[PDB]
Parts: C-alpha cells; structure tokens; sequence
DNA sequence: GACTATGCACGTAAAACAG
DNA sequence: CTGTTTTACGTGCAT
DNA sequence: AGTCATTCATGACCTTGGT
DNA sequence: ACCAAGGTCATGAAT
C-alpha cells in the first residue's frame, strides 16, 4: 500500500533534522579534531604507525571501511590536510611525495603518497592505551570508535574558525589558568601575545584581539616584505594563512594595468592593502561543547580542556589503580603459595579435570579463582618459584604505586601537578620557536 | 543522462548518484540519476537556476516549466539535504506538480537480517522500534541507497514502499520553507535549531 | 658527471628487454592466474574471506600496498572483472553492488561495493596452508607472495586467449588424462565437445575446434527464438560477446531497412551481418617461459603440477606428525617418571637450567624437553596416561599413509581422483 | 601544461605524470618541466601522430618541428615503454636533436638507506645490485618509481644536472634504424616474437 | 565519480580507394 | 554504381 | 588522474547600478 | 566616470 501521505510541512522539518545534527561533524572544543579527522589519527594508531612509511591506499582504506562511510578521496584527501605543514602548526601527519605546494599543487590520488602518524601526532593519542576517553560504537559495529581523542598537545587552539596559537604560548597559559583558575583575559594574553601562523610574519590590532578573547572579530595581518637596494641603482622589494596561488599574478596585474616586482615606498602601500599582500584576518571562535554547538573564547577553550583532562588523568588513575590491585593479588597469593609449593603441586596432580583442580583449591588455601587460576595457569619453569623473596619484594613494589595512584584520586592539588609536568614536557619537546 | 521509458501512470524514478542511478536502471520503469548536491532554489537567482544543469536536464524530462514522479535518496543524513532540496526544487518551481501530490519520496530498506551461510535467509525500513518483530543469526545496516535484484525490493512493488507527499500543504508552511532551508539570513535557521 | 653515454641501440635494446618480461604477466598454464589476479585472491584470503561482506576499499588498498605497486583502480578494476558472472564459468570473487550490466554497465568506484570470496573461489587458494606452492618474496621485502596457487578447480582451461570449458567436462576429462596418460585429442573430446560459455547457447564448428585443441590455433562459431503473437505477425525476438552494441545493431537493420515485427531468410541476414552471431589462441606461460599449447599440455602440466602439491602437502603433513609423535611420544614416557621429574624441575635453577638437567633420567631431546618443562599445573593432571598411549598409534598411522604417498605413484593420482571428483560434485556446472 | 621556465643552456625536462611533474614542478631546484601523461610513431599514420596531444603539446613547447632535455621516467619496468617511445618519438622525427645528442635520459635512484629514527641518517644508490653492496642495524628501501621522493629528496637528481643524467644516442649510425623498426614502433609481430631469442 | 588517449595483438566490421 | 585495400573499433591490464 | 558544480557561512574583493 | 548595492570568488568536509 503506497501508505502515508505526509506535510511538506511534515517531511522538510525531519529531514533538514536530521542534517543539521550532521553539523556537529565540527571540531570539538577539547580534542579540536573534527571527527573524518578523530578518525583518520585512531585508525592510522590501532594500525600502528616510529615504523616505516605505510603507502595511503591501505592507509584511508582501512580509514574508510571500519571508522568512516563517507567518500574515499573525501576521506584521505581531508588527510593530506593534515599533511601540510604550512596549514597546521603541529603538523598531525606527516607524509613524503608531493604534500602539495603553496603554490597551487594538486596532491596525486591515495596510489602515490606514502605517510605516518607524526611526531606530536603521537601525544593526543597517546593515552586512548587505557579506559581514557569514552569509546562509542562502529558504523558496521565491528570495531569500536572513541568519541574525541584525550589529547596532550591542546590542539584546539593551537590549530567556525580557530587559528593557530603555537603549542609554546598555549602550554604556557594552560599552566597559568590550573594554579589560578579566575584568570581575566588580559593578564593571560601575557602569554598568547596573538595567533602564531605558520607564515606569520607580522600581525595587527592588539586593542582588536584583546577583546576579541573573550567575544569570540578582527585583526591584520602584513607580509614579508624586504627592503634592499640592487646594481645599477635601482629599487629591489621583493616577496620571501593564505594562498600564494593567486598572490603570485597579483603582484603582476598591478603592473600589468600600471596603476601603482624588484625594479617610492608610497608604492608599497598601495599593493600592501589592495594587492591581497597583507589582507586578513577574521576570528571566529566557535565548537561544540557539552555536545553542544556554541561560541566560545581563550578562557573557555581551556576551561573546558583543562576539565577534559582532569577526567582523563582520573581515569589513567582508577584504571591503572585497577590493574596494579588485581596483580598484586595473584601476586599476594602466589607469595603465600611458595610456603606449601609441595602440598599445592600435590593436589593438582591427583586432582582430576581442569576445572577440577582450582575449586579442590577450597581446602589447603582461601584464594581466590584469579588467586587460583595462575595457580594452576602456571607452567613447570615456574616452578623454579625463584621470586622465593623477590614476590615478596612485589606486594610491596606494586603496593607503592596503588598508593600514590589512588592518592591521584582524592588529591586535587597532587592532580593538576601532574597536568602540569606533562603539559610542561611537551612545551619542552615538541616546542616551537614563535612567530 | 536519462533511463528510457505513454503516460499511464507517469513513472519517473529520481535517483542519488551514477551508482545508484546505475544499480536502479539494472527493474520497473513503466530514470534519471540526480548526480551532485542541487541548487538551493530560495539560495540564487532565477538565472542562476537556468545555468543549473540539475535544474535543467531536470526540467528537460518531462514538460511542465514554471508556468509517480518517486525520488529515491538514501539513509545518509547526507541524503536527507538532497531529500530536503529537491522539495524545494519541487516546490518553489514546478508548484501544482506536488500539489496535486504526484511526486512520492521513496521509503528505502533499513536493516537486512541474514542466516544460513550457504541455505540463504535474508529479510528487510525502521530499524529502530521496528526492528525488533524480526541470536543464532545474523544482520546487516543499510549504508544508502547502492549496496543493494534487491533493488526490486524497493523498485518493482511501487507501493510496497513509496511515501506519497504534500498532502493538504497550504500556505504558513511557506514560511517555514524559507526559513528552513534555501537560504535564509543565517539568524532564522540557527533558530530553527531551538527544536534540535 | 654527466656520464654515461650510450647506444639507442644500447638503451632501446635495454630498456624494451625489461617491458618485454613484463609480459609474463599473463596467465599460466597451471593456476591459470595473471598475476594482477592472483595476488587479489591472496590477499582475500590472508585477510580471511564465507564471513560477511567486506568492504572495497580496505580489499583493494590491502592489495594494492602488499602485493601490487600499481594503480588503485587497475588493481580493483580487474577485481569486479572476476565479480561478472556473465565473464567467467566460476566466478572466483562475489561482490554486491552493482556488478554491472551486460547493457553496458560503469561499476561503482571502491566507495560503494563491498565483496568476498566466492565458493569455487575457495578452490584454488584451498591449500596454501601449508607449504604447498613455493611462495616468494614481497616487492616492498615485507610479506610473502606466492608464485602460482596450488588450485583445485582447473582455472585455466575452465576460464593469448582461453574460452571456458565448464569445471564438469574439465574434471572428467583430467580424470582419464591421469590413469590413462598416452590419449588422443580424439577420445579426450569426448569429455569437453566444447567451450561452455556462460551465454553458450551454439557454437559451431565440430572439425574446426577437433583440430584447434593440439593447434593452439583456430576459429569456432557461435549463434544466438520462433513464435507466433496475435493478430498475425511474425514474433522472433532474442531472449562471449557484449550486449552493449547488438541492442542497437539490431534496431540498425530497421533504420537502414536493408524485432517481433514474415520470411525467416530475413532472420539469416542479421544472424551473419548484424553481430547476433559472430576465435581461440591458446597461449600461457610454462616452465616459467611463455608458450601455445593444447588440450594435451594443458591437462600435462596441471596433471604434473598437482603431482607436486600434493607431494607437498605431503612431505609437510607427514613432518608435522613426526614432530607431534615425538613429543607425545615422549611425554608418555615421562608420565613413568612424573614424580622424579616433577622433582629436579623445582630444585633445578633457571628456565634453561631445568631443561639441560633433563640430561639424567632421560635421553629426551630439546623438543621433548620443551613441553615437559613449557607443560602447566593444569595438565601436570595428565589423564592422557593411557590416552597419549593412544596417540603414539593414531598419529603412527597418519605417518604411515602419508610417507606412503611418497613412494606410491600409483595411490597419488587416486588422491587426486577423489579429490578432483569431488569438485566435480558439490562445485558441479550443468552444460551449456 | 608547461612549467615556465633565454636557451642558455637548452633545458627541458619531461616526466611521466602529473604527479612527477608535479613533484618536479615543485622540486625546480633546476629548471634553467612538462608531464607527459605516448603513440608508437612507425605504429600509425603522420596524420596519425599530428591528432595526438602527446606528440603535439611535445613538439610545440620548443620549436623544431619535423624538418638539455632530460627524460625522466622511473624504475617501472612499466616506466621503460615510456622511455622506449619517447626515444623512438624523438628518433623517427627530430632527428638532430639526438643527433647532435642533446637529450639525455635520467638516472633516477634505485634503493636509499635510513637509519637513526630521530636523528635522520639517509643516502642514495642508483644500483641496488651490484652497488648496494657498498652501504645490519639500520633500514632499507626500494624505490617505486619517480614520485615518492619527495620535492626535496628530488633534488638529488634534480638540482644536480650531471649528478645524475645519462647522455644518449652517441654514435648511433644505421643498421640500428633496423632494430628499431623490429623492437618498438610495430613491426608485423614476427620481428619482436623473435627478438626475445635473446631474452 | 564518470569523461578522456594509448600500447600490446589480433580479428573484422565499416570507410575510403578509382572512373 | 564493384571489389579491393585500408581504416578504425573492441577487449584487460598498465600508464 | 586531473577535469568539472554545489551545500553550508562568512568576508573582502570586483562586477553592475544610474546619468 | 563617483559612490553604492549587488555579485562573485574562495575556503573543508561531504554528494
Ligand atoms: C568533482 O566532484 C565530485 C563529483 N562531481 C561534481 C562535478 C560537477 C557537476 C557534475 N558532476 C561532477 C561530478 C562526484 F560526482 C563525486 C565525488 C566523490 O565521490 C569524491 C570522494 O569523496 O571520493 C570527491 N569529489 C570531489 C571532491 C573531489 C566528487
Ligand atoms: C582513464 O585512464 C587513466 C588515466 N588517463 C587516460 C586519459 C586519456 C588520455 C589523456 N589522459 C587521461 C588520463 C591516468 F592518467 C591515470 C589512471 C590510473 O591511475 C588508474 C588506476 O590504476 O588507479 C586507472 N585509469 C583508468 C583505468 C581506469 C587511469
């Protein structure tokens, strides 16, 4: 039955739903990676890549047929993204053959380049290891995917429109805000001067941006123009975010209609504010949060993230907590064990099944199953129980970190002194210069 | 561009992509895959949709102007925007075509369920509350309308699926439509998004 | 240095000797594989798939970074080739999504379909297991490739030109071939009268193909129904070529008036002229050197080739035994013992210590010492008392068989029988 | 399709691609550049070859006409048919050009050697035969054909002339034309079926 | 996500060859 | 308006 | 292995606009 | 040809 009838009024207002929340495919005010790209930085982990270059085929296939239904070239192409140092400051991905020039290169398809998960590229996967952030569930349901990456390098701002900011003046800042939560934002621009772009060069308006940090406007942005003079007597001002491709013949066209590039310094500013030469920029600081779509500034970003990580660092604790406990129990038990090695080896023998043997560990003992099972899981080697007074040394070993860990857990001074250590570590690492 | 063919019952299938428009023209026309993203009508100038060649080889096939059409998307909340702009391109042209309510969006299978590997067992458009009527066995998701012979499962029992359209419109939904989608001043659909 | 000077009758000699060997890549006379084809059933399989639909991409990129530097769509391209049914007899790879039509039907890119490894598609690749077909190395030196699956369904001439020839009438003749070796082109056609093709239907040409199958060379034919519709009119209509130009070839004749629209000589002119009726060149590679052959060869080596896989699988299964019954053999004997070994086990020292010292009361060797040391307190329960007894005859006679596989040149081509039968059975085609 | 560029010193270089003329085009650590992305020459018509993109966009960018230009293939085996062409579609026509002998045909490397995965440790070799010997602990690779060098990488044998190239035809002569006509182009199939009694 | 030229061989159906 | 040679068209795996 | 149009938003640079 | 509205072009991740 060609059954129900609907409203345009109906159908236009649950589809176009539909599609809008396909509008949260935008970068996250914690990770900063909007998902074709959480995706694309997991699969090229799980799959892991320190190694050789793995080709790309493989590499956005894999992508693209476990995290990702969408398109391939839309896939790895977004890739190649993340590839281009003069696009990132921490380029996420780095590649080898033809990246692509700023000047207008196309890249060639998924059947040439080779990459690999790059070096800051490591830190914001660097903890996914554990139960860190909260992982969801594949499209196919066959593997599972997490929902935003932990995230050491703060990527948010160091990469809807967020420039970049240089890891160097982020970490920075980010120390400042945990020790001093209430921060005003102009105290804090201290460290954040402005944007680093990777062509940085010269930027203007320090009245523009400082209010612009909290409001989530407009800068300037000049560039790098040289002053010398060449042979015969003549002038030589010559060129070294955004496009060389179309700066190239603009310089050009200027003398092309003669109405103003090393043959007056009033000439300059002529090209300097019409020629494209020192346009730019806008700001829009703009993500989602609470899984919710909304403008933020330089001091929620952080907020945010320094929250982001206070429940990753929690969780390393309860998890990593978790594991030490459950070990130093067989540990604890299998200690115990020595003392009667001769009476324990001797019931497993005239036991009976498999199963058999660890229950009949009721008498002659108290343990447990994962107390038993390593028990009897044991192997004749072992039976060397050399660790005689080293296990010993264990239950206390392994008793230290389950006290400092768990320690991380009510201590919430001892906690942001870690985030701290780290956050300083990859300042000092993958640190960059300035611009 | 078109898929061969009397004007007994209309008849015109309206399909998402080569591959699509490919896997539908290999079973029950008594086609014309729609390639790319439409122009958004309200969102240009009436020029502009004249260059349109989505508009135009639209058009083309079948009369009408200005003064059983299905159209088969997807499940991609990427297919609902090309759902939600053809209506438009429906609607804001080509008035009395839905208004009379001729044209119906087609109702695509959701989750198929499998079993014997080898002895064959499959089933079949809301895998939600749905689903559940249908372990031991097996499934599937349904990724839009191409990884689907099946295709006769939504093609050659019309209205085994169809969902007819339009019905009792009017106008204030006028207002809605200029306000959802085309191309409003930005204000309005951020707004919409309150029921979101 | 600008060095090097040389000879266009140098380089163009030089450089043409390299393209040339690049054309043994054409199928051989045993799989009957081109290797573009072989490394994606491969590679199907290592990736293990009767499991569910895998995408494309990841398929082909998987191929395509392993196993073949070329293109993307070169690689999967030839892919959907083996998908079409209407191209092969068993086709050694099901996809779903748009195959594509016999009407001239454009695949979808790797975006869209997903595919696996079909049934006979098994075959072929149905004992690389173990060291069956000797497998070479990867061009990035990671993996490694194997140089021709071992095959059960004879690909090569049940799919340089080679028509189909339908695994029923195949597999039987390659049964007389093997107890009868000497055989005549004459009797052996007996088996396969002709090419099948998956839109058979005619072929024509009993004394043309008779002499083609030791030629190597030749030319068959090959025809495309009669009814009567109402009102009067004459109704004949059409129910290895392409359905992409005789569509219109047929509305052609009409256009240029020189189809249930009444002499049937009319029939006869568009069934030679309008392409509704319109070669064999048979040529592989053996002895790794590209060669013609005939229904004789082809059947040889594959007779031969066979003869030395399942030598294999042989001489392997028969070492792997060994070196089971050695282990059980011992760990039998250590069940005596138990007690005492159980003993200098403990008091013994490191984890290499313990088996060393498995010197005394034994003459066990490194692998009879393994497991009597990498054993667990589990199976320190060791029921087996009597069982493992039992194995020293169960995997006796398996090592008993086996190696008498290697002597029996005569209880080998039985096995290959059996098996080839077996095929012919449950991956059985009707005719046409 | 160019790549920009005074004949001071000729200077042409031809890749296979747009994603070698792509890498090229961008690696210019020595243009003094155009992708060819070729027809037989004695394998079809001169009216033929004048339809073909390939031999017109060729012999448009510089003059000559019938009456330094670095070839830069890969190591594909794939990658010789576009040398082996090439050679014969600068032979048959444009004669001089390779008879004075200004083309000379590019000697990409074979297998470049890692080490320190930090600290950066690469190399080169043109040969990896006989002349890998010459370079375990630390990495190998294989070089799969002019593209995965990176623009940087590509000025080794780029932004270095004579570091690489291969100067071409030297003394030629006749009774070679013979071999040409029998190798490539087309000859009737029985000439090529029989020049792999060498091979 | 479908256009597009070409080589590699080898058949042959459809154009051009003359007066 | 013939009968001939000649010419382009097609197909899988590559570029 | 590049070609090509459009969605979706938002801005500065060019095309019309009138007389 | 002024000064102003309108019109275009561009940028990432999708079809
Ligand atoms: C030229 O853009 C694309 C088109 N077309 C738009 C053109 C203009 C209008 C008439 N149709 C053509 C076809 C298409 F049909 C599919 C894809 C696609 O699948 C894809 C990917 O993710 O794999 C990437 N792209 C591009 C971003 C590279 C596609
Ligand atoms: C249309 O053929 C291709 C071309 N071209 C030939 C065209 C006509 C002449 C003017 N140039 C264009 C470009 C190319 F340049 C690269 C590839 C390619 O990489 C590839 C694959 O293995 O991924 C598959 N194919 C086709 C088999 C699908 C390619």
């Amino acid at each position: 039955q060609n059954m129900s009838l609907e409203d345009i009024m109906g159908e236009r207002f649950g589809r176009y739903s539909k599609y809008i929340i396909q509008d949260r495919a935008l970068p996250d005010i914690r990770d900063g990676l909007k998902p074709v790209q959480r995706r694309i930085l997991y699969s090229m982990n799980k799959d892991s890549n320190d190694k050789s270059y793995r080709k790309s085929a493989k590499s956005v296939g894999n992508i693209m047929g476990n995290f990702h239904p969408h398109g391939d070239s839309s896939i790895y192409d977004a890739m190649v993204r993340m590839s281009q140092n003069w696009k990132n400051r921490e380029i996420l991905v780095e590649m080898h053959g033809n990246n692509g020039s700023m000047d207008g290169d196309p890249p060639a398809a998924m059947r040439y380049t080779e990459a690999r998960l790059s070096e800051i590229a490591g830190y914001l996967l660097q903890d996914i290891e554990k139960k860190t952030v909260p992982f969801a569930w594949n499209f196919d349901d066959t593997e599972k995917e997490p929902t935003v990456l932990p995230a050491a390098f703060p990527n948010l701002l160091v990469n809807t429109d967020i420039p970049p900011h240089n890891l160097a003046e982020v970490i920075d800042a980010a120390v400042y805000m945990i020790d001093h939560p209430t921060a005003k934002i102009d105290k804090l621009m201290e460290f954040l001067p402005g944007p680093d772009f990777p062509t940085g060069a010269i930027i203007q308006g320090r009245d523009e941006i400082k209010k612009a940090y909290e409001t989530g406007g407009r800068v300037v942005v000049r560039s790098k123009t040289e002053i010398e003079k060449l042979k015969g007597g003549k002038e030589q001002i010559v060129i070294t975010e955004i496009n060389k491709a179309n700066l190239v013949k603009k310089i050009d066209d200027v003398r092309v209609n003669n109405k103003v590039i090393e043959l007056t310094e009033l000439v300059l500013n002529y090209l300097f504010k019409y020629t494209d030469l020192q346009i730019n920029y806008n700001f829009n600081m703009v993500a989602i949060d609470n899984f919710t779509p909304r403008q933020v500034g330089i001091v929620p970003i952080l907020s945010s993230y320094i929250a982001h990580r206070r429940e990753v660092i929690l969780a390393r604790s309860r998890f990593d907590k978790e594991k030490a406990e459950k070990r130093l129990h067989i540990v604890e038990g299998l200690i115990r064990v020595i003392s009667i090695l001769d009476e324990v080896i001797a019931l497993i023998r005239a036991s009976e099944n498999k199963a058999d043997a660890k229950e009949n560990l009721k008498v002659s003992y108290d343990f447990t199953e994962e107390q038993a099972e390593a028990i009897v899981t044991l192997q004749l080697y072992r039976l060397t129980n050399t660790d005689v007074v080293v296990l010993q040394e264990e239950e206390a070993e392994l008793r230290e970190k389950i006290a400092m860990l768990a320690a991380i857990i009510g201590d919430e001074r001892t906690m942001y002194n870690l985030m701290k250590k780290e956050l300083r570590e990859v300042k000092k690492k993958f640190a960059t210069p300035r611009l | 561009t078109p898929a061969q063919s009397n004007p007994a019952k209309n008849e015109l299938y309206l399909v998402e992509g080569d591959s699509a428009g490919g896997s539908a023209k290999q079973d029950r026309k008594f086609i014309l895959p729609l390639r790319g993203k439409v122009i958004n009508t309200a969102k240009a100038k009436m020029a502009d949709i004249l260059k349109n060649e989505e508009i135009n080889t639209m058009i083309y096939t079948i009369g009408a102007g200005v003064g059983k059409i299905i159209i088969m998307t997807d499940a991609d909340t990427d297919g609902a925007h090309i759902q939600t702009l053809l209506l438009t391109f429906f609607y804001r042209y080509m008035r009395p075509l839905v208004e009379a309510g001729h044209v119906y969006i087609a109702l695509p299978p959701l989750y198929k369920m499998s079993k014997g590997k080898g002895k064959k067992e499959e089933v079949a458009a809301w895998t939600d509350g749905e689903l559940e009527e249908l372990k031991g066995a097996t499934l599937q998701r349904y990724k839009g309308l191409g990884e689907m012979d099946q295709l006769w499962e939504t093609t050659m029992n019309p209205e085994t699926r169809t969902l007819i359209r339009v019905t009792i419109e009017d106008l204030a939904r006028a207002e809605r439509r200029v306000n959802v989608l085309m191309g409003d001043k930005v204000e309005p659909r951020r707004k919409w998004i309150e029921d979101n």
